[PDB]
């Protein structure tokens, strides 16, 4: 079995990475310009974009790529590091509101994860939770266009 | 430092 | 919840041929859509409300191999291009769509779900045209609404120059009519 | 004429899962 989402860690933290179009994408604020581990040694980033908080390495072993969205749906679904699916209503090019707010803890360690459309296709990469007093009611994300554009 | 893969998620839930 | 799917091959060429002649399949069944094979072609069969449905142009009037030997078709409609056998023990059924959505999702033989926009009672357009070779083997497969309920069964591709821009399907309504006849 | 044979299956009821280690 192959996975589209990799649960990754640095010495500092843990977050997610998502494979889209043969590239393993994640958040620059998690990975930085760090290299990714492999049985043959570290492999450097193929793409680094501090501006968009985006970095990508060649897709690792045991992974499969996600297909970008082409249906423009606004009914998104965020997948957490615990494999929880959270329905998100898209509010803007890179913003969406949780249909049911969750404490920040519930979304911790999930940045880099995917935001899927009703077809399970990649709409964006979870960039950061937008919360009010410890309650995430919305999220910031990197649209696939940026990824497709960066490539 | 290097980023390491500590786990994987399969969106379809494929057991296989 | 987003529509995701996965495929698993349960048997090979020779086992398929033996089972075809024998008509006795002792394999365990799981899933909503079965990957089906005659001696000439492989396509899909979708279980909806307890009945395993597929395309007549694929199954013809054949029986389906089961652990109790071959099972005769429950429904046959050369005009609607449908055939149906009792859903195999182990399968899970989809239920008809009741929300009238026009945003549909076709599940292919390779377990990919592609979006299609309903442009008629039996037609929808691919938002992202693909070569027909991709759609090869998907006849009888399901067209789902955003909620995951059955809207129709993939019938034929509307192609030109080898690329499919639209699809022709048998809406779930024809199913009720076939059962009623 | 032969019987139609099930040679595989496509599962729609699966949900995101962490691939277990062995
Ligand atoms: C399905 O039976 C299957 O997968 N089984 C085979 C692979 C083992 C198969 C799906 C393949 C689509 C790529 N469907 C068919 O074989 C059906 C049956 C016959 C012809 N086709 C079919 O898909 C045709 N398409 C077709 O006939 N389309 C139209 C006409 S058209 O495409 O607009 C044109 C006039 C030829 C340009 C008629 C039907 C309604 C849609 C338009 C192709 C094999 C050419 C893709 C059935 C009975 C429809
Ligand atoms: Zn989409
Ligand atoms: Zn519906």
């Amino acid at each position: 079995v192959e996975g589209e989402v990799q649960i990754v860690s640095t010495a500092t933290q843990t977050f997610l990475a998502t494979c889209i179009n043969g590239v393993c994408w994640t958040v620059y604020h998690g990975a930085g310009t760090r290299t990714i581990a492999s049985p043959k040694g570290p492999v450097i980033q193929m793409y680094t974009n501090v501006d968009q908080d985006l970095v990508g390495w060649p897709a690792p072993q045991g992974s499969r790529s996600l297909t970008p969205c082409t249906c423009g749906s606004s009914d998104l679904y965020l997948v957490t590091r615990h494999a929880d699916v959270i329905p998100v209503r898209r509010r803007g090019d890179s913003r969406g509101s949780l249909l049911s707010p969750r404490p920040i803890s519930y979304l911790k360690g999930s940045s880099g994860g995917p935001l899927l459309c009703p077809a399970g296709h990649a709409v964006g990469l979870f960039r950061a939770a937008v919360c009010t007093r410890g309650v995430a009611k919305a999220v910031d994300f990197i649209p696939v266009e940026n990824l497709e554009t960066t490539m | 430092g290097s980023v390491v893969i500590v786990g994987r998620i399969v969106l379809s839930g494929k057991p296989a």
